[PDB]
């Protein structure tokens, strides 16, 4: 139905480096050979990858809508719109940070991305997430229910019932149509409901006397027992404070006794996210330096731990994490707006604007840390690229991240335009670092890393036979990289083409059409537990305002699902 | 005399509107002043008698009763609806929320004058009062 | 005798979904309704009526009102929306969230002003949220944890009837097994309302002085409360100190507010001083402000237009590719005052009844269209009255509670043969407008 | 050196004539100026469809100077983001005059609607009419608003004077209404008449000179001294109040700084 | 075993007489519930007392103290 003739190919899942191969998409799925009726694309001298996969991004949900409400300065500022003015598609694009659903979809399409994994969703608020997903334009999308502060998963990991906790995770996933498990600030977010926080890995939750370590271990056992596609995506504890690299190592040492068992290809057992946030060092903000060296030494050791960076893009942004205490602490630091949304028997929330400006030693070192993490990686397949959008910057700054990685001139420029360059270079190591990640490496840790880690590399993230026909062609030639890094910025910002399951949707960087989208979920098939059925009924009668029969997203409120089924 | 005033809700009022905005229940529920007993005595208002509530942005003839929800001396109250919005001032203070509670008004005991129905009030304000 | 569980009551912010209906044998008569308040009972009793509007109805020259077909009404509205220069679509308090998405699309095509009942109700609150933030919580949180409850300027007994018995006071939660008897309820308003009857304290404040009251509380909290005058806003300093001590010692508090704050002097500054007070209390305790939203899905337009245009209300969609929002300039009442409109579309509200009559007089100079299920004041001074299904009775969908938690409403009656719903209607209007090629 | 604009066709609705600035008029031919864009409702007019031009603009905005001589009392957005030059409105005006301005000066000879000088950053305004509310107020949802310049409302102001103000000065030669200098952080406000009250609420820092009479003083201000101050006048012997003790206070080197409101 | 009378004319369906009755609260809020019968249930918007034969009430006054707009009269004398 389509073929992309004579373009450089970069498929890390097939180990292909700059071959003049031809991809023959045929009815949404890549096939070896298609006849001469297929419309061709002359991609000569253009770098072809697969449709990028994003593993961690908050592009929907109650947090994001609370941010959009709370922050109308975001759209309009100093008279002119910082989101730019454009109506390429059939709708509008509003928002610099936290863009409206129509801007997120179009901006990823122009990026080349095709799958975005909306990380955190409170299970009670699932119709909201599925409604915003119906409105996102082209990207296929899945969301990950949060199970690290659920009361039901505090009972079961207290009382050591792997089977019951597994049945409950399967029930939740089947209700909220999720795709994995996210633990956001294990245990602590619930102590925030009383106003406290779990500052380490060992302290107990109020009234539950379970610890972050116990809950993380229980959820890992549950996950690897059910064989879910994606691992236990983990946030961590003591976020955003100096000296917490020790605690980050303590929480990473929780996987030393598990093996990823599933019918999908993944080598992780847990996925530690925005680690440039967890890799701080020192006592306070005046004796603050980078622990990225130690964090990546541990990760380079362990092969069942995969990561991603939370590189800060050095601009104005709103920070949304499902944990309260970090956002409250940030509000008390900078004296700006703060929004808090506690969920019932489940999670927390927090939205706080923040200025990652260039004129601060703290922000400079924060910028340097993510680069140190990415440039200390011996294996890039395990270390991905996100920005925790928008916690470390909007996704429309991904090409800036890629420029910083791929051109040391860009990093020298930023460090020179930075105000406290002397302090930042003294308290970091990124000034003297030659590594420039290659185009193959960037394709690796942008497309294959996330897909393989999500354990859905069969369909997304690669150009091998049978995969989903999502292709993204770029302007730059692989033979000689551009001299000016702004060329890289533009090349990754605007794609020459972009195909979604066989239908071209972006040309020259201009949206063309929006056929449809899928919303992946997990379909664990297993006999129900009378014990968890009874416990759920009791807990809804006593504790939840909504009803048991109205908690599950109705079969008609999900948008073209395409489940991922399982057994037992 | 200056007699500050507010406009608020009541269950009988909600019940009435969901029976219907053009129903006798709605008429009975909304055409009501709920003022203080001391103020009623001082003004000279017989309980359950029509009275002229006249603010700077209109006028309305409304029954004058005493309410369980004890208004302190110097406060008035109409259950929100047609009659109250005949007299609510439109000032918004550049926020879009008209002065729905807390506008001065003068009260004049005027029995022997009928009450105006909801349709008559609105369709006559617009100029459509066929009946 | 076919009992239907888990229905939604479509009237107040509580979005109660614990309603049981005993529909007739033929599935078109509602016999008995259990577990709902009276205001709701009447909604269902009206929805199950036998004599209800079925076709649109146009204003003839004579002043009477005769029926027309749906296609003719859609043609009329489409042509007028395109011919106008700045139409205004108002309402959306009582509609599903698909009804508030379809409307956004329609007015994106048109180019007019799109707005909801937020402007005249809790929009002053949003304007404060923009200033200070919204430290809030879901309602199960106060059901299961709240130790102190403050109803500042609100009247749940008459506004939201089963609010107290469902979310705030009387339910015995998890950490509040003792029920009411360990909850301290403080009610502030000049009247001695039924909420104050049920309450345990009462701060009878002079109407309009809530800003001074909040400032007094916050000076107490910040610590040097000895600098208060003898009395503040009519409240006496010792009572102020009493309530402030209770608030400080609260294990988990929660503040609710309403028209007492959003409809008086300093519309949004009252709300933002309240939010500042909450943010200050979270220094030593846990406190969560929360707005007493009125209609079921009045938080639905907020979220839907947040994800669509980024602005909850007062949308300036006239540039056709960038939207604007400034409540003092783009709101329905201010535009009606400064005759800045060209067409008013009544969708899911009663503008004629519930607007000030000067604004209604100013608006009626232009054409006027109403999309309501039943007769009301707007449908009596409109030019054509298009019927539509009722959310939660004839058609289901998502609605958004007081705290932005999506409830899924169910359908209990099939709508009368011929009547469509707003998402189908707004979509047909948008299709016809694109056919007219604008 | 100058441009003359005279309204010839009356617009039935409000014209968002944001394009009328020295920045857009500088160094342009008369036909070009007459065809600069201007919106009305959902239609876009050409700005020659409502005005008649007679003059010669300069090579630079700092040179040019516009004079509007008609009933421009339903025209909004005049002076938006004006960097330098001059505007005169020989009538009254509507919303957003001088919004986000960075220099120059606007001499409205009549009234003004809301949002005058929104987020201004320099320059002058010389209204002689009754400006409405939100004079100098920051845009909805912002924390750093007006940061320089001068506003001189020679009539009755309204609500939300100097909201979230950061620097500069708002002088109201008449009187005011509720909510002066809320959320503020710096600058002055010189009200010369009766104020209903609620002045200085939420203030973190700043000054609010008042020469009229506060009728509702907020509890958050306490008298600490009686000082003589020459503000826009001469020695008026003010009795300053100190800070909004309700709201947290920024601390300087070895001293907490309060937002001191003065009085007559 | 007393007798409670609910003035249907001013009952709003608030359901705070159902939630607050300590005999209603026996079923779901007790360890090993003893009796699962209920005095009030709000049918058609007004509180109906299922306790027709006056066997379960205990004259507690939690329900009279609960109704916001007094509408429940408690009779302490034999019916
Ligand atoms: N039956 C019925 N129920 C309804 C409605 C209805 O119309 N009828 N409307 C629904 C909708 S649209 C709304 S928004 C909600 C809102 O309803 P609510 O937000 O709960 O507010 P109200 O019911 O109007 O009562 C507000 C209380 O604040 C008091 N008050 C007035 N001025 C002041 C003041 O200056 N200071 C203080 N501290 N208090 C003051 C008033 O006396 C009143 O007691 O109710 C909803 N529920
Ligand atoms: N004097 C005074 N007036 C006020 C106020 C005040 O405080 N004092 N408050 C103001 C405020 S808070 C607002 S909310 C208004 C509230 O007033 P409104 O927002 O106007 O509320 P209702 O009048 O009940 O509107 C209900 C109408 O929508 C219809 N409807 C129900 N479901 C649907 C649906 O699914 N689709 C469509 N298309 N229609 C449906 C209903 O049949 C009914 O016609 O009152 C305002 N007026
Ligand atoms: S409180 Fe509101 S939603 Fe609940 S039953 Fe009553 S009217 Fe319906
Ligand atoms: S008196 Fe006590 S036991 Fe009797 S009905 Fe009332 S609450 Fe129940
Ligand atoms: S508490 Fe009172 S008003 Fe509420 S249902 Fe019971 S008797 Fe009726
Ligand atoms: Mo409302
Ligand atoms: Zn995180
Ligand atoms: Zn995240």
């Amino acid at each position: 139905e389509l073929l992309i003739k004579n373009g450089y190919i970069f498929d890390p899942i097939s180990g292909i480096k700059g071959d003049k191969a031809d991809i023959a998409i045929k009815d949404g799925k890549i096939v070896d050979k298609v006849s001469s009726k297929a419309q061709v694309i002359d991609a000569s001298g253009k770098t072809v990858m697969s449709g990028g996969v994003d593993i961690h991004t908050h592009v929907s949900g109650p947090k994001v809508n609370t941010g959009r409400m709370m922050r109308p300065e975001d759209k309009f500022f100093r008279g002119s719109y910082r989101g730019g003015i454009i109506k390429q598609g059939k709708r509008m694009e509003m928002g610099f940070s936290i863009p409206s659903t129509y801007k997120t979809g179009y901006a990823y399409a122009r990026m080349g991305y095709t799958f975005t994994n909306e990380a955190a969703m409170p299970p009670l608020l699932a119709p909201h997430v599925h409604e915003e997903f119906r409105d996102t334009p082209i990207l296929d999308q899945a969301a990950m229910p949060v199970f690290g502060n659920n009361w039901f998963c505090f009972e079961y990991i207290k009382n050591k019932e792997l089977e019951n906790n597994a049945a409950y995770v399967a029930w939740l996933l089947n209700a909220t149509k999720g795709i994995g498990i996210k633990v956001v600030n294990p245990g602590g977010t619930e102590a925030w409901a009383w106003g406290e926080n779990c500052t380490t890995i060992n302290d107990p939750v109020p009234y539950f006397d379970i610890t972050p370590a116990e809950i993380v271990k229980g959820l890992i056992e549950t996950n690897e027992y059910l064989g879910l596609p994606h691992s236990v995506h983990i946030h961590g504890n003591n976020l955003g404070n100096p000296g917490n690299y020790k605690d980050t190592l303590d929480t990473l040492r929780l996987a030393e006794s598990y093996k990823a068992k599933n019918k999908f290809g993944r080598e992780q057992v847990l996925h530690n996210t925005h680690i440039q946030f967890h890799s701080y060092k020192g006592t306070s903000w005046a004796d603050f330096e980078s622990g990225a060296k130690e964090i990546m030494d541990y990760v380079n050791a362990n092969k069942n731990i995969t990561c991603d960076i939370g590189q800060v893009t050095l601009d104005e942004t709103t920070t949304m994490t499902a944990d309260g205490p970090f956002e409250y602490h940030l509000n008390q630091l900078n004296h700006i707006k703060w929004a808090n949304v506690d969920v019932e028997l489940e999670t927390g929330s927090g939205v706080v604007p923040y200025i990652y400006d260039k004129n601060i030693k703290v922000c400079g070192i924060q910028w340097a840390i993510g680069l140190e993490l990415a440039l200390y990686a011996k294996d890039l397949m395990r270390v991905h690229i996100t920005t925790d959008h928008p916690n470390a910057g909007p996704f429309t700054r991904y090409p800036c991240v890629i420029k910083w990685l791929m051109s040391e001139k860009a990093r020298k420029a930023t460090l020179d335009t930075m105000k406290w360059k002397d302090k930042v270079i003294a308290a970091s190591n990124i000034a003297s670092m030659d590594r420039e990640l290659g185009l193959y490496e960037i394709a690796m840790m942008t497309r294959a890393g996330p897909a393989k880690a999500l354990g859905l590399a069969a369909i997304y993230g690669s150009l091998v036979k049978g995969a989903d026909g999502n292709v993204a062609i770029y302007n730059l030639d692989a033979n000689d990289l551009p001299s000016d890094p702004e060329l890289i910025e533009a090349a990754f910002q605007n794609t020459a083409y972009t195909i979604k399951e066989g239908v071209v949707v972006v040309k020259d960087g201009e949206i063309i059409a929006e056929p449809h989208k899928y919303t992946l979920w997990t379909k664990v098939n297993m006999p129900e537990n009378a014990q968890v059925m009874h416990d759920i009924k009791e807990k809804f009668t006593k504790n939840y305002t909504v009803n048991l029969e109205n908690y599950a997203v109705f079969d008609e409120h999900v948008h073209n699902p395409r489940a991922i089924e399982l057994d037992v | 005399k200056t007699l500050n005033m507010i406009t608020q809700r009541a269950v009988e009022e909600g019940i009435a509107m969901e029976i219907g905005k053009t129903s006798r229940q709605y008429f009975d529920a909304c055409s009501i002043i709920e003022m203080n007993e001391q103020d009623m005595k001082e003004l000279g208002i017989m309980k359950n008698t029509n009275v002229r509530v006249k603010s700077e942005s209109g006028e309305v003839v409304v029954k004058a009763v005493v309410g369980r929800q004890t208004c302190y001396p110097g406060l008035c109250h109409i259950r929100q609806g047609v009659w109250a919005n005949q007299v609510v001032p439109p000032r918004t203070q550049s926020t879009g929320a008209p002065q729905y509670s807390g506008f001065p008004v003068t009260v004049e005991p005027v029995p022997n004058e009928r009450l105006k129905t909801a349709l008559e009030l609105v369709q006559g304000a617009v100029g459509m009062w066929k009946g | 005798p076919k009992v239907i569980e888990n229905v939604g009551c479509p009237y107040c912010g509580c979005s109660c979904d614990d309603v049981r209906i005993t529909v007739s044998d033929d599935g078109k008569d509602i016999l008995e309704v259990e577990n709902v308040c009276a205001i709701g009972t009447e909604i269902f009793k009206h929805g199950c009526s036998k004599d209800r509007i079925r076709l649109p109805r146009m204003r003839q020259p004579d002043g009477s009102m005769k029926d027309i077909s749906y296609e003719e009404a859609i043609d009329w509205t489409a042509r007028h929306l395109l011919k106008a220069k700045k139409p205004l679509m108002y309402g959306f308090g009582s509609t599903n969230c698909e009804g508030q998405a379809a409307a956004a699309r329609v007015m994106e095509i048109a180019g007019g002003m799109l707005d909801n009942c937020a402007t005249i109700c809790h929009g002053p609150s949003f304007l404060a949220i923009f200033d200070n933030g919204y430290p809030s919580c879901t309602l199960g949180e106060v059901k299961n944890r709240a130790d102190v409850i403050v109803y500042w300027g609100s009247n749940p007994a008459h506004a939201h009837p089963r609010h107290m018995s469902r979310y705030s006071i009387f339910p015995r939660g998890f950490f509040t097994g003792k029920g009411q008897k360990k909850r301290t309820v403080i009610v502030i308003d000049p009247r001695f309302t039924d909420t104050a009857n049920v309450a345990d304290y009462h701060l009878q404040v002079k109407q309009g002085h809530d800003y001074e009251l909040f400032n007094a509380f916050r000076m107490v909290i910040h610590g040097h409360g000895k600098d208060l005058p003898d009395e503040v806003a009519g409240i006496k300093k010792e009572t102020i100190l009493e309530v402030a001590e209770i608030m400080k010692n609260a294990r988990f508090g929660t503040t609710f507010f309403g028209m007492g704050l959003t409809h008086t002097d300093g519309r949004n500054h009252n709300i933002d001083i309240a939010i500042s007070l909450t943010r200050d209390l979270n220094k030593i305790s846990k406190w969560t402000i929360m707005a007493m939203r009125g209609h079921y899905n009045i938080a639905g337009p907020g979220v839907v237009w947040s994800w669509t245009f980024g602005f909850p209300y007062c949308l300036d969609l006239t540039k056709q590719n960038h939207a604007h929002m400034n409540p003092g300039e783009t709101s329905s009442v201010d535009m009606a005052m400064r005759d800045e409109v060209d067409m008013f579309i009544n969708i899911g509200t009663d503008a004629a009844a519930h607007f000030p009559i000067p604004a209604v007089k100013q608006l009626k100079k232009h054409p006027w269209v109403t999309i309501d299920p039943s007769i009301n004041m707007a449908s009596e001074i409109s030019d054509l009255h298009i019927p539509v299904c009722i959310c939660g009775v004839d058609v289901g969908g998502i609605v958004y509670r007081m705290d932005n938690v999506p409830i899924q409403f169910r359908k209990v009656i099939e709508p009368p043969e011929g009547v469509m719903d707003d998402e189908t209607l707004l979509n047909k209007i948008a299709d016809r407008m694109e056919e007219l090629k604008a | 050196e100058t441009i003359t604009m005279t309204l010839v066709q009356e617009p039935e609705l409000f014209l968002e004539c944001y394009s009328v600035t020295p920045d857009l008029f500088a160094g342009k031919s008369l036909a070009e100026i007459a065809d600069l864009p201007a919106h009305e409702g959902k239609i876009q007019w050409k700005l020659g469809d409502f005005f008649k031009f007679e003059g010669k603009a300069g090579e630079t905005a700092a040179d040019t100077k516009i004079v509007v001589n008609g009933n421009v009392r339903r025209m909004k957005r005049f002076g938006q983001q004006m960097t330098a030059g001059e505007i005169i409105i020989n009538s009254d005006a509507d919303m957003y005059i001088g919004g986000w301005m960075k220099g120059g000066k606007i001499t409205v000879k009549g009234n003004a609607d809301s949002f005058l000088g929104i987020a201004m950053e320099g320059g002058e305004i010389l209204i002689e009419g009754d400006a409405q509310n939100h004079v100098g107020s920051a845009y909805r949802g912002d924390w750093r608003g007006m940061s320089g310049g001068l506003i001189r409302v020679k009539g009755k102001a309204g609500n939300d004077i100097g909201t979230a103000m950061t620097g500069g000065t708002i002088i109201i030669e008449g009187d005011a209404f509720i909510h002066v200098l809320t959320h503020a952080e710096g600058g002055t406000v010189i009200i010369k008449g009766d104020v209903e009250g609620r002045v200085g609420g939420q203030m973190v820092k700043g000054d609010a000179y008042i020469l009229g009479n506060l009728l509702y003083p907020l509890p958050g201000f306490k008298k600490v001294a009686t000082v003589e101050k020459e503000v826009d006048g001469a020695t008026y012997t003010f009795d300053q109040f100190i800070g909004d003790l309700g709201e947290r206070k920024e601390k300087k080197k070895g001293e907490i700084i309060y937002g001191n409101i003065f009085l007559k | 075993a007393f007798a409670v009378h609910v003035n249907m004319e001013r009952c709003t369906g608030c359901n705070n007489c159902v939630v607050a009755c300590p005999v209603n609260a026996l079923e779901l809020n007790t360890v090993n519930p003893s009796s699962t019968d209920k005095i009030y249930k709000v049918i058609n918007g007004d509180a109906v007392i299922l306790d027709v034969k006056h066997e379960l009430c205990a004259g507690c006054g939690i329900c009279v103290d609960a109704c916001p707009y007094d509408v429940i009269q408690l009779s302490g004398q034999p019916p």
